[PDB]
């Protein structure tokens, strides 16, 4: 296999603040801060293969659904 | 954990599950025989070669 | 200073100031100044009310009505105290001795009354005749199918003033059924798997589930003494008759078999009241009752809200 | 707190066909869970009125009282939002059923399946393959009698039998298969077999009837007997001054009170438990109307 | 594997494993004897197994 | 005792939110992969058609 980690993800990184927004928004700390001001108040790693001419990358996620209990 | 789903399905909520799993015990044994001649002698002091 | 005291006015003043409630919204609409110094305060307030990633969400999260609770003393002697914190209980009318005593009864009770379950009841009771002189006129009350005039569900256990001759009981008679503690503990109510009977289950388009389910008490006089039942459903008060008619159809079969020696009043064979609704779309859950006997393995429903109804005849 | 809910369709519906469903706005529908976002094949009453089986009336009301009912609210091109109906609280309701009925305030409302029609009751999305059966709400007083218009007629039809006699079939119908109104006449479609859940609800009945037969008091029979006779009144006028020959023959026997009473106080009991049987489903307080807007509010 | 118990143990499930669990006795059992007797593909089999 | 009834609580509440969280963007995974396994039709078909 050609490559396993992929470093190719689009330049935008507005979409990746807001996932780490949304992460540290709900990270412990802070919701035991808020409670307490209340009361005071990376490549993608996926395998690449050769096809003929063309870079093709090849996953399975059955793991998130094994983990979640669901079929696949 | 769960995934969220767009159809009529009944959403689970926050599961979790307690498992306990307990020791087993183990005893083994063998015997040994020792002569009476034998026991004596080591309490004696010799006095000969 | 000379004493300390026995309590902090600095907490009781803390521990009430989080139990008054959220002020009123005003909206000034005639000064341009205060109306958007309130629209802001809108707009602020929507966010934090409506946005997950945020715990404001959860902490605005605090038409809820307190139960309606119900106390009762009772000989001791009838009322065993190791019993669940969760029974449905069963009160019995007494017409000119009101006074006293009133003598509820417990699924056990009852059943050791009428006569693993019974490996139970019988551990639990040691002589029967300490119920049985509470209701001298069972023997005729069944045959003329009366006692379930008299019999009235009250409700599920809740707390129980242990006291040596009498008794302290207390039930949830309406409302959501929580403890009268004031940590504010929360119960299960529970009852016999034996005496379990799950209607869906046992008749197994597609059907749609409701937001609610309900259990069923239905007392019936049987050839072999009266005995007691509880059912679930969510189907509908409607079919839910019928479908008890078809469940009981061999034991009204059976008793059919000499009728023309009783006139007229044994006619009626039995009633169905409504104890509650609880939480559809969970179900119940097995467990088992505690006592040095045995298992007796029991259902526990969970999140119950107890509205009574009156009896209604099956035949 | 909140209750709503939301319909995704699957594939967008043709710009015809959106606007017959704005048609139906404010209509009550049942939907089979309450959910946040629910399915359109749990929407309509479809399922259980299907057009290659043959309609059950008493099996739709069943599922009726079950199914928890939904206002429709707001029709888009991939989206449908109702809101579930919970049991205190009040709803804003309107009226657009195609057999149309005009209705009076503070009146009780009652939801039906759709006898009337099948065409009439559901709206077709040809592009999600689905149809949307809705249900039919009348006013309370014209729904009791369609109910026993219905009952009866799975009676007459299996005692008349048309090879036999091709007229006793005409006579039949006359009664049952037309439910008249205020200048209006309306025709309720009959099941040309019926096999359907109101045998099973006869069944019950009977059983009741026959019980009820044997504790019926005397003292009410002779005064019927002399009052048909003797006086004339708009209620007795189904008995001629001729008088059945049964009655005559089941009162013979004088007259005692404590016979009477025990008879009178057991009829009581079985009337309390019959009267479950009749409702069967779901009834609609109405507190205001507003006849223009033809809009009520129901609770 | 998980694919035979993604939806869990039914009456058909346990019926269609109840076969794999015959078909491996009688393919499978003494592996090494079996290679011995294979082409040589041998040594994958044996690192396979 | 009140404290670490207090700390019990938060922790509770903070991982049900995480909880929705996690849910949410699997949730989001799961409708992309059906979106795609809906506009994908197969190969027995495609070989020719194309």
């Amino acid at each position: 296999e050609a490559d396993n980690q992929i470093m190719g993800p689009s330049s935008y990184a507005s979409f990746v603040v807001r996932g780490e927004n949304l992460v540290t928004a709900v990270s412990y700390g802070r919701v035991m801060r808020t409670f307490e001001h209340f009361m005071a108040r990376v490549p993608i790693s996926a395998a690449v293969i050769k096809l003929g001419n063309h870079a093709v990358a090849v996953e399975s996620l059955q793991k998130m659904y094994n983990d979640t209990q669901s079929p696949y | 954990p769960t995934i969220a789903h767009g159809d009529g399905r009944r959403p689970s909520k926050q599961r979790t599950f307690i498992v306990v799993k307990n020791c087993h015990k183990h005893h083994i044994s063998t015997e040994m025989e020792l002569s009476m001649l034998d026991l004596e002698i080591l309490h004696s002091i010799p006095e000969t070669p | 200073m000379k004493v300390q005291g026995s309590v902090d006015r600095r907490r009781l003043q803390r521990r009430i100031a989080g139990l008054l409630p959220p002020p009123a919204r005003r909206l000034n609409i005639s000064r341009g100044s205060e109306f958007t110094r309130d629209v802001r305060g809108l707009v602020e307030e929507h966010a934090q009310a409506s946005s997950l990633s945020a715990a404001a969400v959860w902490r605005a999260g605090l038409g809820w009505r307190p139960p309606v609770f119900g106390d009762f003393l009772i000989h001791a002697s009838s009322f065993n105290n190791a019993e669940a914190t969760g029974t449905p209980l069963f009160q019995f009318k007494q017409s000119d001795p009101f006074s006293g005593v009133d003598a509820v009864f417990t699924p056990l009770s009852l059943f050791i009354l009428m006569n693993g379950l019974t490996r139970m009841a019988n551990l639990l009771y040691d002589s029967p005749a300490t119920l049985a002189d509470l209701v001298p006129d069972f023997g005729r009350l069944v045959a003329d199918r009366r006692f379930h005039n008299f019999i009235t569900p009250v409700g599920p256990l809740v707390e129980n003033i242990k006291s040596t001759y009498l008794n302290k009981i207390t039930t949830v008679v309406h409302g959501p059924v929580v403890s009268k503690a004031i940590p504010r503990s929360t119960v299960k109510v529970t009852v016999p798997q034996e005496a379990f009977v799950d209607l869906d289950a046992w008749l197994s388009g597609l059907q749609p589930c409701p937001a609610d389910a309900r259990l069923y008490v239905a007392l019936t006089y049987e050839e072999a003494g009266p005995r007691f039942t509880f059912f679930q459903s969510s189907r509908g008060h409607c079919q839910i008759m019928n479908i008890l008619r078809i469940y009981y159809s061999p034991s009204i079969m059976h008793r059919y078999a000499v009728v023309q020696p009783l006139h007229i009043e044994e006619l009626t064979f039995g009633a169905v009241a409504c104890l509650g609704t609880f939480s559809a779309t969970d179900g119940w859950r097995r467990s088992a009752f505690n006592y040095r006997g045995s298992s007796l393995p029991v259902v526990e429903i969970d999140s119950f809200y107890s509205n009574v109804s009156d009896w209604e005849v099956i035949l | 707190m909140d209750l709503k809910v939301v319909v995704s369709l699957s594939s967008r519906l043709y710009t015809d066909e959106i606007a017959k469903m704005q048609q139906r706005i404010g209509c009550i529908l049942p939907l089979a869970s309450t959910h946040g976002t629910q399915n359109v094949q749990g929407l309509g009453l479809g399922q259980v009125y299907s057009l290659e089986t043959v309609p059950d009336y008493v099996s739709m009301y069943n599922y009726l009282s079950d199914c928890t009912l939904a206002v429709l609210d707001e029709v888009s091109v991939d989206s449908l939002i109702l809101t579930k109906i919970v049991p205190g609280q009040t709803y804003a309701i309107k009226n657009k059923y195609q057999p149309f009925f005009q209705w009076h305030g503070t009146g009780s409302l009652s939801v039906m399946p759709p006898v009337f029609g099948r065409e009439h009751a559901t709206v077709k999305l040809e592009s999600n393959d689905v149809d949307i059966v809705f249900p039919m709400v009348l006013p309370t007083p014209i729904a009791e009698e369609v109910l026993q218009k219905i009952l009866l007629f799975n009676v007459y039809s299996r005692v008349v039998m048309q090879a036999p006699g091709n007229a006793d079939m005409l006579d039949v119908h006359m009664h049952l298969g037309s439910v008249s109104y205020l200048g209006h006449h309306y025709e309720l479609a009959l099941p040309e077999v019926p096999g359907p859940l109101g045998l099973a609800l006869l069944d019950n009945l009977s059983l009741y009837f026959c019980i009820m037969v044997t504790l019926l008091p005397r003292a009410s029979m002779r005064l019927v007997r002399g009052l048909i006779r003797h006086e004339h009144h708009d209620l007795l006028n189904l008995f001629q001054e001729m008088v059945p020959d049964e009655i005559a023959r089941i009162d013979l026997d004088d007259l005692s009170v404590a016979d009477d009473l025990s008879r009178m106080r057991v009829m009581m009991t079985y009337l309390q438990s019959l009267a479950s049987l009749f409702n069967l489903g779901p009834r609609l307080a109405t507190a205001a109307y507003s006849q223009e807007t033809l809009t009520a509010t129901c609770w | 594997d998980p694919t035979f118990t993604e939806r869990g143990f039914s009456k058909t499930v346990k019926s269609d494993l109840i076969a794999m669990f015959k078909r491996h006795l009688l393919e499978h059992s003494f592996f090494l004897d079996r290679a011995e007797n294979m082409g040589s593909g041998f040594s994958q089999y044996v690192r396979s197994r | 005792v009140e404290y670490a009834e207090y700390v019990g609580a938060v922790k509770t509440v903070a991982s049900a939110l995480q909880f929705g969280v996690d849910a949410l963007e699997r949730g989001l995974i799961n409708t992309v992969l059906s979106v795609k396994l809906r506009h994908a039709p197969p190969m027995f078909i495609l070989q020719t058609l194309a």
